[PDB]
């Protein structure tokens, strides 16, 4: 649902900040490879 | 509204929601969640507004 929604949200702007995906990419991430896989993937 | 929005209520709460977002997933404490706000901007070997 959250990223659903990021996703969701960035396919109907077709852009997306550094902001918005740190606002919806998940809490329990700690590491920052899983946040640039997660970037790559979304780009 | 953003009081509306905001979950937390008092300093403990508020430091540990702040702990969360900057040291994500660690289990905070009191003492720590406290240690790394005061360490942000008001700890003279960390924060320099020239």
């Amino acid at each position: 649902s959250q990223l659903k929604l990021l996703v969701t949200r960035g396919k109907e702007q077709g852009y997306l900040t550094y902001a918005e995906v740190n606002d919806h990419l998940p809490e329990d991430i700690v590491d920052s490879d899983q946040i640039e896989d997660i970037i790559q993937m979304i780009n | 509204e953003t009081l509306r929005v905001d979950p937390t209520n008092d300093r403990l709460s508020a430091l540990v929601e702040i702990y969360r977002m900057m040291r994500p997933g660690e289990p905070p404490t009191r003492e720590a969640a406290e240690s790394l706000f005061e360490n942000l901007f008001f700890s003279e070997d960390r924060y320099d507004l020239s």
